[PDB]
């Protein structure tokens, strides 16, 4: 029973998230809702019950490391999915954190930024597309200066043939996307990382429009060092054959000397 | 300038 084993308590944050405790462990939690009918692409547990493909995206990727939100458990109900989620406290979103901030140090957003980079190589060493890659959709403990990315409800199993659907964030999409409805996953991300970078460095954003999306120009509202506006620009090729790869992105030169994670939070978190 | 969430 869901109502037995959890406390459930406000909102947090049209999504249904709640802020919960485990009663075992008093261990944070968030309850994440998912309505049956609003559910697009479905998926098979090995015991082949019929499940959101979120919640098979969020087992594939469940583990020991930390840079993934964990799926600690979930129910099945009459018309809907509950999920557990991993719950860090204290915690805010990147979004927030940068709103509040304004336009990241390229120290921090280097250590944000390679994290972003070690999670998502972990998702797709693990067979899973999150296709929704944005500062939204990543959690910083801000304690520990960890990066959590989650929200797999746009993911895809990874495979090597083009997409020809999406349902993830339009103006971290990219220009083949916006012009012919079609992409590959791994060039994808890397677009929306760049999108992310470009959002860490400037403090919000590049593209807000279609055609600024497809246009291929990367206009720095602040100042930026060339080494990130060079990888920027790289990830933001308009050719996606054209973007690095992700050894690629950890190689370049403004990658180098990266902070860990509690050095991140020392410096830039406490 | 206005800085915004989008939504999925
Ligand atoms: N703005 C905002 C504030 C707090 C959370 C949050 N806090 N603890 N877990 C979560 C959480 C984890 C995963 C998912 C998902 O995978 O969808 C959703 C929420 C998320 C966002």
């Amino acid at each position: 029973p869901l109502e037995s084993q959890y406390q459930v308590g406000p909102l947090l944050g049209f999504g249904s998230v709640y802020s919960g405790i485990r009663v075992s462990d008093n261990l944070p939690v968030a309850i994440k809702h998912v309505e049956k009918d609003r559910i697009s692409d479905w998926g098979e547990l090995p015991n082949g019950t019929r499940v959101p493909m979120e919640v098979v995206l969020l087992k594939k990727v469940s583990s020991g490391f930390s840079g993934v939100i964990r799926l600690l458990d979930w129910f099945e109900r009459p018309d809907s999915f509950v999920l557990i989620l991993e719950r860090p406290e204290p915690v805010q979103d990147l979004f927030d954190f940068i709103t509040e901030r304004g336009a990241l140090q390229e120290e921090l957003a280097r250590s944000f930024f390679w994290q972003v980079l070690e999670a998502v190589r972990h998702c797709h060493n693990c067979g899973v597309l999150h296709r929704d890659i944005k500062d939204e959709n990543i959690l910083i403990d801000l304690n520990r200066g960890e990066l959590k990315l989650i929200d797999f409800g746009s993911g895809a199993l990874l495979k090597d043939t083009v997409y020809t659907d999406f349902d993830g964030t339009r103006v971290y999409s990219p220009p083949e996307w916006i012009r012919y409805h079609r992409y590959h996953g791994r060039s994808a991300a890397v677009w929306s990382l760049g999108i992310l970078l470009y959002d860490m460095v400037c403090g919000d954003i590049p593209f807000e429009h279609d055609e600024e999306i497809i246009g291929g120009q990367v206009f720095f509202r602040q100042r930026v060092s060339s080494e990130c506006q060079h990888l920027i620009r790289w990830c933001l090729a308009l050719r996606p054959s054209d973007r690095p790869t992700f050894e690629e992105i950890q190689n370049h030169p403004w990658m180098q000397d990266v902070l860990l994670p509690q050095e991140t939070a020392e410096i830039h978190l406490h | 300038r206005k800085r915004r969430r989008h939504p999925s």
